DNA sequence: TTTATGTACTCGT
DNA sequence: ACGAGTACATA
DNA sequence: TAGTGTCTGCT
DNA sequence: GCAGACACTA
């Protein structure tokens, strides 16, 4: 594929220079691969975790994982609500992701783990996001691969258990792939332009994006093609770094914050509030970095940074227990603007 | 071995004058009655305060001996639709009988509250084609469901609350005529029980009678215990927070009442309660709601009902 | 083996059930009676409820009859209110199934058929409320039982009932015996208390401390040394924070400077460490500890369960563990 | 199926005469006025569950009526379909005709009637109403919120009293006889307070003690039997946790928890509400901290209910219980 | 026969000098019919000064009861027509039938569309979704509630031949009671004057307390009246309780909580305590619906807790208006949440559509 | 949008 | 008569 | 052609 | 509340 970030991912432990402690004990469980437990890769996101259970699966199934396909069924709900979520089929392993409306991903589950419950003879699945699962199809696993447990091995990748319940947590085996330190992600920057060809004016460019990515290989590769086709594979220091507009748009949000607390300016907020929302960007993750943004203010005081991070903690409980995502954040930025004041 | 009949038929009105209640209404049917053209009329309120008697009491004094003629009594017992209400509506009022020359057919639909809207909008239909020949009587328990073109073309006759003196009058009847020994004491307990309806009333007064006999205060308290809305309104105005919680506890914790039942009594209450300031009450039933759903999701523990009486303290304190 | 350790180890018959005994010798001697009630297990997960009822299923009826005198349900299927209506309620009403010689011979084969209810805390109250008197009109010809870690869940009609039948969280003390047992049956090496430490690590669950032991064990064989297992792995591979990390903390928590605090908030974060697991470990430091006042140690107490309620919540584990640290910073 | 001793003890007891049920005397006393001299209205059996409702109105039915009433009497539940189609077909088409087997009326039961629609009780208001000369109606119901205030009204409301201490212990005593089982005054007292005035609670305790014995006969059941068994704290453990916590420092406190927890299984949540109704004889000078106490011990169970790790919460309650307190003064 | 016949029909309009009040559509819907054959002959090329020669068919709507029908059928038998009603130039039969919104729509928008005959239709509702065919299809003649004049006179006439005493100053009262219903006021003057001959201003009051013809107010009529600073005032809540308040919700409880959470930042608190700013009222306002959030989650949910709907009126919908109500600054805003759903949804279509095409 | 349970309705066989 | 597809209410 | 006064649609 | 339209008089 044309794209950087998926040409140079590994496809084998022995390729995988990620992290070695984590690689040794993945090839520990490859050696017998008998008896393995239900599997739960845990981490900030960009570590890797997806490649990780691939070249996994490729040390136990050994080659032609790789060779993934793209299936078509059909889903029967409440009323006739037609659902035909993909599953991505492969000789061996079956992958597919819930990656439904987050309403009813129970049928879309029982079905595909009923149809391939019929029959080295145990048949591995991954699903990812599995930290938005509805609370109702990890009850549904939580028998279906307890009953399974010898045709069936059910894999989590998630960045997260703190909505998933005890006793997912109980019947999996917990690993976790952390992010790295700026120096090795630095050293894989740099073997990557040797791979290709990039003409560096000083070394301190791969560290500049490494401190901006902030543990993320995805990002870091994602933000090296994009340096190299905007200065024409000539890397200087200069250059400044590439935030998202999403970033961009947070941060003129803070500094209208900061420098009027007005209604007005909440109906603002509200309306580039609305525009996000509309982009598709979790509202979570949102909060998160808008909060981290408040937080990084020097004209803020401790107390204020203190009431600031008390909202940001009740209006995020509040949005996990919720489905309208732009209440919690307008009431949380009401809550903000109030505190200045 | 057969039953006596219930004191619900062995007391059901036979003509307009033995209905009790407001005056207006009734009076107005007797004149009616007198007159014989009838208008079509919607009834609705709370229930069991003659909103059906009276209007087989009215179609009695229009139809003489020929009531089983011309009168056809409808209602959700025997089946409702659309094209089945519609056709026997049509059959009914296409029946060319002969009428004395200022009377109608009266049709009388019990509970049409519950009815489809295109039920509704076809007997507007036909009673826009068929009012010379037939008059219709709606009795609903709420008349919001129906749709509004059907109070339009309506006589609304909505009534009320029964007050102490129609229920004592009409309890006194009763027991005049069934050889029933009363106390004031037994009126007055029977009066509260009632909640201002002649049903729970004759019920309670027959329960009484046929158990402890005597009809006073404390054996109707051991047949029916006092209605919940008191005690709870009283649970959430008490003073004291100890107060609140021993009242709670020995009026609906140890007297077999359900959590569920208790919150949502609670809810109704503040939302229809008094000499309260509106944000206090709003904030009081912000906080019940939250136990509300604390006792939905399975907790039904004690302990929430607890903690509920001391955030509405807390909140009734002003910090 | 060819199957994971969990399955494997699953209790076959009565006895083989640990810790739990309060109820294996009610089901032992009903297995010689047959005045069998409505159980109703609920306990914290891993404790056994399910391998239980299996191995009461297994002694009371035998392999060939449990086959067509035995009902599962659970929430792989539907458990609407159609399901409880129409599916329990036939199988309820249908006769016993004619015990055979064999099985009569053997097993003490009692005459009605038990239908068990797994997970039943997921089932809406509709359909527990509709699952009321199918116990009582076909007690004579059938029982029921209900398996649910969340007892409240379940209403009070369809918990009176059952029997209710407490499966106790399987401690360091309680279950030493049998990851023992399977120590020594799998040539698993401890050098002092290993196993007393990975139960202490589990919540009282056995099934995540037979799957470390079992990860233990898979390191153990693939470094081949012939090592003696230390408490480092364990803890390592279980994922709990290094204890002189926890110390770095404290200390940074004591500073009380808000930006120093936040940025080895974020270097922690990008660790990728549960924030459930520092949440315990600062409590087990706090609480322990004696140079804290008690009224700090109050405050931190109730800070700490808030912030694990939080968590049990979803939420972001990052704004939690860095209001928890400013909170605790300026108590 | 093989003899009537093959069942539990809740369902191999269970009254068909109305003389074998107590606690609820005042009703089982107006009901059988109602019933011999003939004066038996509609009706509606309110109360909390297990406190004998439907063998109440069965034992009614067996008195008053032959012993084949098949078709004499319906019963209608939740079990099967109570759907509107339901009441007008096949309520209607039993009340509507005449008794086949006798001249008599006729008796409906509606067990459970707090399960139904809003449109079903608004049709089965009017089917009691037309057809109440030759049938009754008898409501069932736990929760009188979900029935609609014209079939509270229709009904003569009978609230059915949690069974006291009498009832238990009367009801104790014939099963005792019956089975040839012998109780401690301990035991039968841990009994009273773990029932909550239920049948169904107590005799399932008790058959899970009879079971328990290696030798159902002459031996004792004890009240260590009782909370062994049930896996209910004993309250001496209770005080005696509640004592270190509101008198020890935190870590005494805290390992005497783990201890009391560690030592018998017990449950952190049972141990709440023991704490708890140790609490409300407990004076407070203050009553703030009352309030504290209670919402900090609701959100505690709340937590519970919702799960997560059982030492933090434990200490949570030992923190709320410390901090409300330290309110005193 | 007679001397037996309701008062609604037996003192029925004659002609248009009978029909009261709503006069200029009167005049509009007899010019419509009368150039009709004009129209047909004009090939329906274009219009006249009222603008509508290029309808092919005429509708009508308003509050029930206003004379609809009545006047419909007196326009077509004046000007001379034959009425026929399909409903569910003297020799040129019309049709006049009643309810399109009583329903099918698409097809009688395409005979509307394409009529060789006069065609009337009467409803009550136009904004309805259902009536959208009928938006460019049909005129725009529009009946409302009609002067307290014509009707009055009309009431005197009809009074003074039933002979019962009444008050001149009592059409604006009835009129307002009923909501501009005529019907509905002939019913009341029959029903009260079976009994009481003597309505006047002394019994008005007991009468429009017995025949309040309540009405459900459309979401921009809810929002307004919830952002009222007089109602939650001590003097104005007694006037309009809290249970009025719950009762306004139910009348559009899907569309009510949106259109508070709209504009409860556009309208200027009067009940602000003291010290209480503007931004701060907000705050609080917004935490409430943030509050009201979680229940509505619970209510539409797998466990369907619908008992649990008056809850979400007092966190969604009373209580943020509760403290931010006052006169507002600008006009109701519909809600842009719904117009954000759609498009989000389609962009979170757009999100996965090309994700699994490049996903191998 | 929501999301099972229930009721409704008419079309079709 | 009964089953299946569609829509609406759920205070 | 332009002031009052009121009813109505903002989806 | 913000216009927009429909009268009455002028
Ligand atoms: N005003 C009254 N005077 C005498 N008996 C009355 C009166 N109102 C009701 N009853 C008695 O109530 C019973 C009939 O109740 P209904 O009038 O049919 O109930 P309802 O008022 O129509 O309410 P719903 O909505 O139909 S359940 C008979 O036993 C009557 O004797
Ligand atoms: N008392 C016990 N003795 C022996 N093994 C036990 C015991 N309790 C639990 N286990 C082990 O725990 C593992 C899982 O047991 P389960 O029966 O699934 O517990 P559980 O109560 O069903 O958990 P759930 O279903 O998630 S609530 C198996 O490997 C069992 O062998
Ligand atoms: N006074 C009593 N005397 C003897 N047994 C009783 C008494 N009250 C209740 N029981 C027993 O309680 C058991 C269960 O109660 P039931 O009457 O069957 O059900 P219920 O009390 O009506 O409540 P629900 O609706 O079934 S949850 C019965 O088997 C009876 O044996
Ligand atoms: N302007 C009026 N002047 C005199 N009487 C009227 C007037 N408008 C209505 N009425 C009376 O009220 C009755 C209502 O008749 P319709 O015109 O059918 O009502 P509507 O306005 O069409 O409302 P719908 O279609 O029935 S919901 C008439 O038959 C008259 O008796
Ligand atoms: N050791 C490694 N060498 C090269 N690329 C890597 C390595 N680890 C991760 N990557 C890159 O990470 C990308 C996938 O990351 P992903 O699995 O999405 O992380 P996460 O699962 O945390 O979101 C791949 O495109 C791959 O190029
Ligand atoms: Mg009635
Ligand atoms: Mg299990
Ligand atoms: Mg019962
Ligand atoms: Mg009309």
């Amino acid at each position: 594929m044309s794209l950087w970030v998926d040409k140079y991912r590994p496809k084998s432990l022995n390729a995988l220079s990620h992290n070695e402690e984590l690689t040794n004990f993945l090839k520990s469980l490859s050696d017998q691969p008998r008896d393995l437990p239900h599997l739960l890769l845990y981490g900030p996101n960009g570590t890797g975790k997806k490649t990780r259970c691939m070249a996994l699966l490729e040390s136990i199934f050994g080659p032609g994982v790789y060779r993934l396909k793209i299936d078509v069924r059909q889903f029967v709900t409440a009323s006739n609500r037609k659902l035909e979520l993909n599953v991505v089929s492969s000789p061996y392993h079956l992958e597919i992701t819930p990656s439904d409306m987050g309403n009813n991903d129970r049928i879309v589950i029982q079905e595909l783990l009923k149809e391939v419950a019929q029959m080295h003879r145990y048949k591995c699945v991954i699903i990812n996001e599995a930290n938005s699962l509805t609370k109702d199809a990890q009850a549904a696993l939580r028998r279906t691969m307890e009953k399974y447990s010898k045709n069936i091995r059910l894999i989590m990748v998630c960045d997260s258990m703190s909505p998933i319940i005890a006793p997912i947590k109980s019947r999996c085996l917990l690993i976790r792939c952390p992010a790295p330190s700026d120096s090795e992600i630095s050293t894989i920057l740099s073997d990557v332009v040797t791979n290709e060809r990039i003409q560096l004016e000083t070394k301190d460019i791969l560290k500049r994006i490494a401190q901006a990515s902030n543990g993320n290989l995805r990002v870091s590769l994602l933000m090296l093609e994009s340096m190299a086709l905007n200065n024409e594979l000539a890397l200087k220091s200069s250059s400044p770094i590439i935030k998202p507009d999403w970033i961009i748009v947070i941060h003129k949000l803070t500094r209208k914050i900061v420098k009027e607390r007005s209604v007005n300016s909440l109906i603002e907020c509200r309306a580039v509030l609305y525009d996000l929302l509309a982009h598709c960007i979790p509202a979570n993750i949102i909060l998160k970095e808008l909060t981290f943004s408040l937080l990084d203010v020097e004209t803020l005081n401790t107390t204020n940074k203190s009431s600031i991070i008390e909202y940001s903690s009740v209006f995020d409980e509040r949005l996990s227990l919720g489905n309208k995502a732009i209440f919690h954040l307008e009431g949380f930025i009401a809550k903000v603007m109030c505190c200045l004041d | 071995l057969s039953l006596q009949l219930p004191w619900v038929e062995k007391y059901r009105p036979q003509v307009l004058s033995d209905i009790v209640g407001n005056k207006e209404t009734i009076d107005r049917l007797q004149q009616i009655a007198k007159d014989g053209n009838m208008p079509h009329m919607i009834i609705s309120g709370m229930p069991g305060i003659g909103k059906t008697t009276s209007v087989h009491c009215l179609a009695h004094e229009l139809l003489g001996r020929s009531y089983a003629d011309g009168v056809l009594e409808l209602n959700a017992s025997d089946d409702r639709g659309i094209d089945v209400v519609r056709n026997q509506i049509k059959h009914f009022a296409q029946k060319k009988l002969h009428l004395p020359p200022g009377k109608h057919k009266i049709v009388i639909l019990d509970e049409a509250d519950s009815m489809t809207a295109g039920a509704q909008q076809a007997l507007r239909r036909t009673m826009e084609l068929y009012s010379n020949s037939t008059r219709f009587a709606f009795a609903c328990n709420q008349s919001n469901k129906i749709i509004e073109p059907l109070q339009s073309r309506c006589a609304i006759l909505r009534y009320s609350k029964l007050s102490d003196e129609d229920v004592l009058k009409r309890l006194l009847q009763i027991i005049k005529l069934e050889d029933v020994k009363y106390t004031n004491d037994g009126l007055e307990a029977i009066i509260f029980t009632a909640e201002g309806d002649m049903r729970q009333a004759i019920n309670n007064l027959q329960s009484t009678v046929a158990g402890h006999g005597l009809v006073n205060a404390d054996n109707v308290f051991k047949i029916v215990d006092s209605p919940h809305p008191l005690i709870v309104k009283k649970m959430l105005l008490a003073s004291n927070l100890e107060d609140s919680i021993q009242i709670l506890r020995t009026d609906l914790w140890k007297k077999g009442y359900s959590s569920i039942d208790i919150v949502t009594t609670s809810f109704r209450v503040t939302k229809n309660l008094a000499q309260v300031k509106e944000s206090v009450r709003l904030e009081m039933i912000k906080e019940i709601g939250l136990t509300h759903m604390r006792i939905l999701e399975g907790v039904g523990t004690y302990l929430q009902l607890a903690s509920m009486l001391a955030k509405i303290h807390k909140l009734n304190n002003k910090a | 083996a060819q199957q994971p350790w969990v399955e494997k180890y699953r209790p076959k018959n009565l006895d083989e059930v640990t810790a739990q005994d309060h109820a294996v010798t009610v089901l032992k001697k009903t297995l010689k009676s047959a005045n069998l009630p409505h159980m109703l297990f609920y306990g914290p997960p891993g404790t056994g409820k399910t391998s239980t009822i299996l191995a009461l299923t297994k002694e009371l009826y035998g392999p060939d009859l449990m086959k067509s005198r035995i009902l599962e349900l659970n929430a792989s299927d539907e458990r609407g209110i159609s399901i409880v209506r129409e599916k329990v309620k036939n199988f309820a009403r249908l006769t016993v199934s004619k015990p055979s010689k064999h099985d009569l011979e053997n097993y003490p084969c009692p005459p009605y058929k038990i239908i068990i209810l797994d997970e039943a805390d997921s089932m809406t109250a509709d359909a527990q409320s509709a699952l009321r008197r199918t116990m009582e009109t076909y007690s004579g010809v059938t029982r029921f039982c209900l398996i649910c870690n969340y007892v409240t869940r379940i209403i009070d009609p369809l918990a009176s009932r059952c029997s209710k039948f407490r499966f106790k969280a399987l401690d360091a003390s309680n279950a030493i015996d049998r990851l023992r047992f399977i120590s020594e049956q799998e040539n698993v090496k401890c050098d002092d208390g290993v196993l007393e430490r990975i139960l202490d690590i589990s919540a009282g669950d056995l099934r995540r401390g037979i799957t470390l032991l079992q990860s233990a064990s898979k390191g153990a064989q693939y470094l081949g040394d012939g090592k003696n297992i230390t408490s480092t792995q364990v803890e390592e591979l279980a994922g709990v924070v290094p204890h002189d990390i926890l110390i770095e903390i404290v200390e940074k928590v004591k500073s009380g400077d808000f930006d120093e605090i936040k940025k080895y908030v974020n270097t922690f974060m990008k660790s990728g460490w549960s924030a459930a697991s520092v949440v315990n470990q600062l409590h087990e430091y706090y609480i322990t500890n004696d140079n804290f006042d008690t009224n700090f140690k109050n405050q931190i107490s109730w800070l700490l369960f808030t912030t694990d309620s939080r968590l049990n919540n979803g939420t972001n584990e990052h704004i939690q563990l860095l209001n928890l640290l400013v909170k605790i910073s300026q108590l | 199926k093989r003899s009537k001793e093959n069942l539990p003890w809740v369902e191999k007891y269970r009254p068909e005469t109305l003389d074998e049920v107590y606690g609820q005397n005042e009703v089982i006393t107006t009901v059988r006025k109602f019933v011999d001299e003939g004066k038996l209205p509609h009706l509606l059996f309110y109360g909390p569950p297990g406190t004998g409702k439907t063998s109440t109105i069965v034992a009614l039915a067996r008195e008053i009526y032959g012993k084949n009433y098949s078709n004499m009497v319906l019963e209608l539940n939740a079990s099967d379909d109570r759907g509107i189609d339901v009441v007008r077909n096949q309520i209607k088409d039993f009340a509507s005709t005449r008794q086949i087997f006798s001249k008599g009326f006729k008796l409906i039961i509606l067990d459970e009637a707090d399960a139904m629609t809003n449109a079903a009780q608004n049709a089965l208001r009017r089917v009691i109403e037309r057809y109440t000369k030759n049938t009754r109606f008898c409501v069932l119901a736990n929760y009188a919120h979900k029935l609609t205030p014209a079939l509270l009204s229709r009904c003569t409301r009978f609230r059915f009293q949690p069974l006291p201490q009498e009832a238990i212990e009367r009801r104790i005593a014939n099963v005792l006889v019956h089975e040839k089982l012998k109780l401690s005054p301990n035991a039968e007292k841990a009994l009273i307070e773990l029932s909550n005035g239920d049948m169904r609670r107590v005799l399932n305790v008790l058959q899970s003690c009879k079971a328990t014995l290696d030798n159902p006969d002459e031996d004792e059941i004890s009240d260590d039997v009782i909370y062994e068994c049930c896996g209910a704290p004993r309250p001496s453990d209770l005080k005696a946790v509640l004592k270190s916590i509101l008198e020890d420092d935190w870590g005494t406190a805290h390992y005497t928890l783990n201890k009391v927890r560690s030592a018998k299984g017990l449950a952190l949540i049972d141990l709440i509400e023991g704490i708890v109704k140790i609490l409300e004889d407990y004076e407070l000078q203050n009553e703030e901290t009352r309030v504290h106490l209670l919402t900090k011990l609701a959100d505690i169970e709340y937590s519970i209910s919702k799960g997560g790790n059982d030492q933090i919460q434990g200490s949570a309650v030992i923190g709320a219980i410390k901090a409300s307190f330290e309110n005193e003064t | 026969r007679e001397e037996d016949k309701l008062w609604t029909v037996k003192y029925a309009p004659t002609n248009l000098q009978q029909v009261c009040g709503n006069k200029g559509s009167v005049m509009k819907l007899k010019n419509w019919l009368a150039n009709w054959e004009n129209s047909k002959k004009n090939s329906f090329k274009h219009a006249g000064k009222d603008g509508s020669g290029v309808f092919r068919a005429a509708m009508l709507y308003g509050p029930p009861g206003i004379g609809k029908t009545t006047a419909a059928h007196l326009v077509a038998q004046e000007l001379g027509y034959d009425i026929l009603e399909q409903n569910a130039n003297g020799k040129h039969f019309v049709i006049i039938m009643d309810e399109v919104d009583g329903m099918g729509v698409g097809q009688l928008a395409q005979f509307c569309r394409k009529t060789s005959t006069p065609l009337i239709l009467i409803c009550n509702e136009r904004n309805l979704p259902k009536m959208r065919p009928f938006d460019r299809v049909c005129l725009d003649i529009q009946f409302r509630r009609p002067d307290a004049n014509s009707i009055k006179s009309r009431l005197m006439t009809i009074a003074i031949r039933e002979k019962f005493k009444l008050d001149p100053n009592v059409i604006d009262r009835l009129i307002q009671t009923t909501r501009g219903d005529i019907r509905q006021v002939i019913n009341l003057l029959s029903t009260i004057s079976t009994t009481t001959k003597t309505i006047n201003h002394e019994n008005i009051n007991e009468i429009s307390k017995a025949w309040e013809k309540n009405i459900a107010l459309k979401p921009f009529d809810i929002a307004h009246k919830m952002l009222d600073g007089q109602i939650y005032s001590d003097i104005g809540s007694r006037n309009f309780t809290l249970n009025d308040k719950i009762a306004l919700y139910f009348d559009d409880f899907d569309f009510t909580p949106l259109m508070i959470q709209e504009n409860y930042l556009s309208t200027r608190p009067s009940v602000l305590k003291p010290g209480q700013s503007h931004l701060e009222a907000v705050a609080e306002a917004a935490n409430c619906i943030s509050l009201g959030d979680i229940v509505e989650k619970k209510i539409r949910s797998s466990e369907q807790l619908w008992s649990l709907l008056p809850l979400h009126a007092v966190l969604s919908s009373v209580y943020p208006a509760s403290k931010v109500a006052g006169h507002m600054a600008g006009r109701i805003n519909f809600t842009a949440w719904l117009g954000q759903n759609s498009k989000s949804a389609k962009y979170y279509r757009l999100l996965q559509e090309i994700h699994y095409h490049t996903r191998l």
